[PDB]
């Protein structure tokens, strides 16, 4: 066992800080470069994604980040306070998004999906989103 | 966390980008691009990623924005100088049906003419 | 104005992770590396005490590290929820430790104040203690 | 984040860090100094603190530690190649008046009469 836990302010400024440090923190694994930056993409898609679509880019919202590692796991749960997902079922189909203004794609889930060996969600409208993500 | 250097030659703007291209920094280059765009006359473009240490879905989500403004003028979306890891999304975003990928950026201009 | 908040296991091989993931925090301000170094010395010290200390090398402790960023200022604050703090008036007394067996120097509380513009030592015997040094 | 170079001649023991002296890695040079200590005929101690990019409390310790160890046996301890930082933290506390800095391994063994 070992863990850690990292809330920052929702502002893509600390995006690149929150990737590297959830890394870091998990170099105590000696992982590699396709290991290490999987991990990393997974995480500021995770990341971004409740800065934009749960905190809608309101600076004053707060990111949560868990990365539990026991044995050889690293359990990563990215979480919001924001406003949630009304469907799942919908969302967790590839390339959907609800924002074609900023550009986006619909890939997070699915990245999140093949970079890592689970990507459970559970949100409730207006009660936030926690991707509970994992990997070994 | 990005470093961006542009180059007209002609009809065809070349995007060299270095460092980073994620949500805060596809912002900057989605933001430098549209200027020449408007500015000049592009029909195609050669985006070299050689430089590039990271990427997340952000950067195929502005690539493919530019590639629609150059649809429009009836051109070329040239992505060279591309690290696995990023081909690794171009190949699970299927983003290569719509952009095409070339060993280096002079491979890139032979494609666009030059 | 911009905030971050890391908490983490009470092993002695996190200690490097956390002053390096706050100077990762505190660098956007682009500051003089002895004051990135005096930061890390400092949060180095603190958690050091936290680990060691409040929670008695206990690694089910949680040492729990906040960065406040504001007008330029920083509010960097250290906590524990362990043994606190009997005497904060023999304990900032220069040279004072409890743990001599442990090669301990009794430099910690020293270092703070002379890197730190302001250091406000808060304690609670069994409540924990928080320490808040702020450098401007 | 921490290694270390150990060298005995005559009856002094050179000991090299290389990165963040700090807590952690502070038990290493612990065991493997004392650990040396126990096995070895040490008057004198030379610590290179050239290749030091970190230096925190729990790295003095360390050293006075060594220091009472070698004070025991009435030899001396001599610091060398001390970067600003760690220069410091020497004065902060009052080390200043305790051990032999010197600006790097062959004055330090000069000091010590070493042939
Ligand atoms: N924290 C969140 N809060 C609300 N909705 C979210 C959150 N994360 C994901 N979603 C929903 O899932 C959709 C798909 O996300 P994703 O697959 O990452 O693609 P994208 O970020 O390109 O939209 C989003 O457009 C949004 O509707
Ligand atoms: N977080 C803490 N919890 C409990 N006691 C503490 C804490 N921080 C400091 N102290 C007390 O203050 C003493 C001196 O601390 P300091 O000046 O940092 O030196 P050192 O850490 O080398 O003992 C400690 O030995 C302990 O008795």
């Amino acid at each position: 066992r070992n863990e850690m836990h990292l809330q920052f302010s929702a502002r893509s400024e600390n995006e690149s800080f929150a990737r590297v440090t959830v890394a870091a923190f998990v170099a105590q694994l000696d992982p590699t470069m396709d290991e290490l930056t999987e991990i990393k993409t997974v995480v500021s898609e995770a990341v971004t994604n409740a800065i934009i679509h749960g905190y809608n880019n309101d600076p004053n919202g707060i990111v949560s980040i868990s990365v539990i590692i026991e044995d050889g796991v690293v359990h990563l749960t990215v979480r919001d306070e924001g406003v949630g997902i009304p469907d799942i079922e919908e969302a967790r189909q590839p390339l959907f998004t609800t924002k074609p203004e900023l550009e986006r794609s619909g890939m997070g889930f699915t990245i999140m999906e093949n970079f890592m060996d689970e990507v459970i969600v559970e949100s409730e409208v207006n009660k936030g989103t926690t991707v509970y993500l994992k990997k070994h | 966390s990005l470093a961006i250097d542009l180059e007209v030659k002609q009809d065809v703007l070349i995007v060299r980008l270095s460092g980073e291209l994620d949500h805060h920094t596809a912002e900057e280059l989605r933001e430098q691009v549209t200027d020449v765009l408007e500015n000049r006359a592009i029909r195609h473009i050669v985006l070299n990623l050689g430089q590039l240490t990271f990427m997340d879905s952000s950067g195929l989500g502005v690539i493919l924005g530019r590639y629609k403004q150059i649809k429009n003028v009836g051109g070329q979306m040239v992505v060279c100088a591309v690290s696995p890891a990023v081909k690794r999304l171009f190949d699970m975003s299927g983003l290569f049906k719509i952009i095409r990928v070339e060993a280096d950026e002079q491979f890139a201009l032979q494609a666009l003419g030059v």
